[PDB]
């Protein structure tokens, strides 16, 4: 309601006591959200990834460059039918929102019961000798029953998968060796042998085979967010670049809130976001006319209620620090006092100085004061008293006073 | 956690998915403990100090008589009496204190005989006419033997 | 005698500018609440502290015009009014000798942010809620308190603690000091000429010294020091991730939902909520050191300035004649007098 | 966490796993060594 | 009139032979220095003492 509420609310009391009472930061709120995403008119392959005719095999694993298109992923629910959809780096909801530095689908064929192996951090022969996602995965894995499509009344036999191998492969490592395996102690060498495997196998995808042995398609999708310039990005509209104004920005996903301001700073081509001590970022390239922008908060500078007791009045006076009023305030007020301490706001400047009653800091203190108002002057010290000394005066006591004098101590 | 009250997650959620809101819980109220803990070392640090100096106020300023300036108050201390407080003492201090003082000329010396005499207790003063010397603390003149 | 004080918008610090990183934090409450406490503890007994060392005397006394003080020459260490800020010679100096980050309290939005948010430590603090009060008693104020305890001094002795200012000619009143140390006064009287020139040559060393090494004031620049370390550390520490995938408070938020959102939040509200307690706990333990020491200052003040200390070593090596109190930023300086 | 000893933690628990429990081990002994110097810190004030 | 000088590896308590570990304590950073400057003004005080 107002900022001596405010410290009522703080104070979790209905009744303050004579005091200054610090409170929070002043802060103004957002006058518009705005939006800037790169501007690329083209949508996202999503025929060409999730529609494709022939999967490749497993050990064979696609991978395809996805760039410069608008990832509105909208567009394939009447068709697509995903029977897994898992994110591993993102909230599936937030992609719309959200921009993608660079996009790698990876698409490939397994048995329905290996699609649970897709999954980072995994073993079976899937993960272990054909396919293994790493531990740091920023992606979402999508598959879907392929029975249909893939399988053969005769047993489709064109999709293989590797059965042997010496090691576990190393994340998104695409092994196509056909070198024969040996299992024994026994070297192997020509073609073929006792212990002697061919590492690769094929799947016998026949219709009628029984659910999780149908051909299942996977597409792994492989993105970095909010660290490089990206360009990929949601179906979100740029809205106009605003300046010096404070708004609810969001670059490339980068949402935020702060003012907007035109950077001196130079970013080599690579780098699209400067982050400061505090790594909070605090500059941002433009995606559509690019000029480097800055990034400042609009929540900055302190506050402070001087009041005296409430069982004494409800009137207060409001102290602004880091404020010249010569305006960032709550409040024009008919009198205001600039003080080295800050912008006093509801305080009526006396010349008069007084002993200190509520200090406001540098010099100056507050008081309650004749039809009552909050007084504030520059405190005094004491009396000023020139002493009478000359070189050859001198003044003697001719009586005494005896006092006593009470100190306490905890 | 999801709740405050430890046995609301107890009567909702079982040992698996306890543990983790349990755990919080425990990190969270141990952590309080030692701030509390924390705050209560410190501030025993500024009560020590205290008392440290309310046992040497004892001593000297109740158990003798302190030439030390303005450590039993203001004045010329003469005693002191201690008074229990709640989780304090009180100290009335007794100062002698200078009440009426006037002014007079002074001199460094006085030249008798062709020597050079100065007091052995005290300070010489004149009325205007007259010379004499007189103890530092309080006027009390006497002719210059 | 002081050290800076410091305000935490506890909030702005862990939780700038977010919503739901806000409403995340009530759920811990009152421990915003008691990191203010124990801040505004510390920065309200720091001007206790400065009252106690510098306020003693609620007279502030005056030097005559005409400065006949039986050949002691104190125009070194008394105001030099023509200055700006009616501060001393040697004031001067112990004031140029300590360098302070921040000058005038007041630093405005328009001069602050921008390209001068990514350059300013100041910047960065107030930015992330650490704030810097001023102290209530000016520079000019303390020089003040320092002048009326200087001019009461030579003017009237320790008369003017122990009651009203008995004037007393000064010379008469190293005589009464020499008593005080077991040299009888007649040994003042009859070398005059060469203890008042002593001390005059004593003083002038205290310029050219203070003038020409630069590691003299080592305590009063230490609390500087620490004390803007703390708070650059503190915004240091907003860069850990504490086991969150971000440091950065909006990375996560535009990147995870409510609840994947939630957890990861959670860990950095931990986090800097730690940092908060660490920093107010070193706080509170500095405060303690610098309560001790101010509290030292007061004794000395009440002890080798307004009287004259048969102890030893209190007020310098030597037998201690009489002291004269000189401000320095956050501290005081004694000139400490002694018959060696 | 699952286990004091740190490396029962990482032979039994893969990165992603094993970052979860570690990490409590981080938090929980950093907590001590901050406690063991705060009471050091104000012990140090007693006998300065 | 003192006591006992102490310094603390702070890697070495945590994280004690432990490469995986001492990658995920970077992550906290100052932490593990703004201890040791405060055993270091502890110890280097000792002497002073
Ligand atoms: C990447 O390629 C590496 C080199 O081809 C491979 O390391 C190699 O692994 C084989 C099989 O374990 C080793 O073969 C020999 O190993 C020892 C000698 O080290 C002999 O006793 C064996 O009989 C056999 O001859 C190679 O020595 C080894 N090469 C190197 C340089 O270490 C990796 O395993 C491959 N990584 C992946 C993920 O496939
Ligand atoms: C400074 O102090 C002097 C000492 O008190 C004082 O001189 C004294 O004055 C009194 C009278 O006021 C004299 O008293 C005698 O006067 C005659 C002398 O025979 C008698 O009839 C009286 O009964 C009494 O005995 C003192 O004799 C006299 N002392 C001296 C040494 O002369 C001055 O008057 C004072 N001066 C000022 C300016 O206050
Ligand atoms: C007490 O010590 C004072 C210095 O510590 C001294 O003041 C000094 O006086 C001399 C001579 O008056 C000045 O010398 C300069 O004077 C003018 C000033 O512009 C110049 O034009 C001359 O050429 C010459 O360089 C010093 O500047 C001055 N020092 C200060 C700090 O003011 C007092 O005279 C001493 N008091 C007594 C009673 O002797
Ligand atoms: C996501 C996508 O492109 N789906 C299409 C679907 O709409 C269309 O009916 C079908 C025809 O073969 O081809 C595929
Ligand atoms: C109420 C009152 O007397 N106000 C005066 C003001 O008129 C004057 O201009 C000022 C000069 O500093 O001093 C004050
Ligand atoms: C509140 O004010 C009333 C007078 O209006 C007075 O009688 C009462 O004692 C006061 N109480 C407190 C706690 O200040």
């Amino acid at each position: 309601l107002d900022p001596l509420s405010e410290t009522k609310c703080t104070l979790k009391s209905f009744t303050v006591e004579k005091g200054i009472y610090q409170t929070s930061n002043f802060r103004v709120q957002p006058t518009e959200s705005i939006v800037r995403f790169p501007n690329i008119t083209n949508l996202c392959p999503f025929g060409e990834v999730f529609n494709a005719t022939r999967f490749a095999s497993v050990y064979a694993w696609n991978r395809k460059r996805i760039s410069n298109c608008v990832a509105d992923y909208s567009v394939l629910y009447n068709s697509a039918s995903f029977s897994t959809f898992k994110c591993y780096g993102v909230s599936p909801t937030k992609l719309n929102d959200l921009c993608f530095t660079n996009v790698y689908a990876d698409s490939f064929v397994i048995r329905g019961d290996e699609v649970r192996q897709i999954a980072p951090g995994q073993t079976g022969k899937i993960a272990d000798y054909n396919y293994k996602l790493p531990d740091d995965f920023t992606g979402c894995v999508i598959a879907w029953n392929s029975n249909n499509l893939d399988s053969k009344v005769g047993g489709n036999y064109n999709y293989l998968y590797r059965l042997f191998r010496k090691s576990n492969l190393k994340p998104f490592e695409r092994d196509i060796s056909t070198e024969i395996y040996q299992a024994g102690s026994t070297p192997c060498n020509g073609v073929e042998g006792f212990n002697c495997y061919f590492p690769l196998q094929s799947y016998g995808f026949q219709p009628t085979n029984g659910v999780g042995y149908q051909p299942y398609r996977v597409v792994v999708l492989s993105f970095e967010l909010l660290h490089a310039p990206a360009t990929v990005c949601g179906p979100k509209k740029s809205t106009n670049l605003v300046k010096n104004k404070c708004v609810n920005f969001n670059f490339n996903g980068l949402t935020g809130t702060g003012v907007l301001t035109e950077s001196n700073k130079k970013f080599l081509p690579f780098q699209q976001f400067g982050r400061d001590i505090a790594d909070t970022t605090d500059a941002v390239r433009d995606p559509q006319t690019l000029e480097i922008l800055d990034i400042t908060p609009c929540s900055f500078g302190g506050v402070s209620v001087i009041t005296p007791g409430t069982n004494t009045s409800n009137q207060v006076a409001v102290l602004y620090q880091d404020v010249n009023c010569t305006w960032r305030v709550y409040s024009t007020g008919s009198n205001v006092f600039q003080t080295r301490a800050g912008c006093l706001i509801g305080a009526e400047h006396v010349n008069n100085s007084y002993e200190c009653d509520i200090p406001i800091g540098a010099g100056i203190c507050a008081s309650y004061q004749t039809s009552q108002s909050i007084i504030a002057y520059t405190m005094s010290l004491g009396a000023e008293n020139s002493v009478a000394y000359s070189n050859n005066s001198i003044a003697i006591p001719t009586n005494f006073t005896i006092s006593v004098t009470t100190e306490i101590l905890p | 956690a999801i709740s405050s009250v430890l046995n609301d997650i107890l009567s909702r959620l079982d040992k698996v998915e306890a543990e983790v809101q349990i755990d919080r819980l425990i990190t969270g109220r141990l952590q309080s403990l030692q701030t509390y803990v924390t705050q209560q070392l410190i501030r025993a640090a500024e009560i020590r100090a205290s008392a440290n100096l309310a046992a040497t106020k004892m001593s000297e300023c109740v158990l003798g008589q302190s030439k030390r300036v303005d450590f039993c108050g203001k004045g010329y201390h003469l005693m002191s009496f201690p008074q229990s407080a709640p989780h304090g003492v009180v100290f009335l201090h007794v100062t002698y204190v200078p009440a009426q003082e006037k002014n007079f000329t002074t001199a460094p010396a006085i030249c008798h005989d062709g020597k050079a005499h100065f007091p052995r207790e005290g300070v010489f003063v004149s009325n205007g006419t007259h010379w004499f010397v007189t103890q530092r603390n309080f006027y009390e003149p006497q002719i210059i033997t | 005698v002081s050290m800076t004080k410091t305000s935490v918008d506890c909030t702005m610090y862990i939780c700038g500018d977010s919503t739901e990183c806000s409403n995340l934090l009530l759920q811990y409450g009152s421990f915003c609440t008691q990191l203010n406490r124990a801040l505004t503890g510390i920065a309200v007994e720091q001007d206790k502290n400065t009252q106690e060392v510098f306020a003693q005397v609620k007279q502030i006394y005056k030097t005559p015009p005409i400065k006949d003080f039986g050949g002691f020459n104190f125009s070194q260490i008394l105001p030099d009014p023509s200055k700006p800020s009616k501060r001393s010679f040697i004031e001067d100096l112990l004031f140029n000798k300590v360098t302070l980050a921040d000058a005038g309290f007041i630093k405005q939005y328009g001069d602050c942010l921008g390209d001068i948010a990514a350059r300013d430590l100041i910047c960065a603090q107030k930015f992330n809620g650490l704030t810097v009060l001023p102290p209530l008693l000016t520079d000019e104020m303390i020089a003040q308190y320092t002048s009326a305890l200087l001019a009461g001094t030579i003017t009237s002795g320790w008369t003017f603690g122990a009651g009203a200012a008995l004037q007393i000619p000064f010379a008469m009143q190293m005589a009464y000091r020499f008593n005080g140390i077991g040299v009888t006064q007649n040994v003042l009287y009859e070398n005059q000429k060469l203890i008042a020139n002593q001390f005059n040559s004593a003083i002038g060393k205290i310029q050219d010294s203070l003038s020409s090494t630069a590691s003299a004031l080592g305590k009063l620049q230490d609390v500087v020091n620490q004390n803007a370390q703390a708070l650059n550390t503190l915004v240091k520490q907003l860069s850990s991730n504490f086991g969150a995938i971000s440091s950065v408070l909006n990375d996560i938020l535009s990147r995870l939902d409510k609840v994947e959102a939630e957890v990861q939040i959670d860990r950095l509200i931990t986090g800097r909520l730690q940092s908060l307690q660490t920093y107010v706990t070193q706080q509170l333990i500095r405060a303690a050191e610098i309560r001790a020491s101010a509290n030292l200052a007061a004794t000395k003040m009440s002890e080798c300035v307004l009287g004259q200390s048969k102890r030893v070593d209190f007020c310098g090596k030597g037998y201690h004649l009489m002291s004269f109190p000189q401000s320095a930023p956050h501290g005081v300086v004694f000139l400490h007098v002694t018959y060696v």
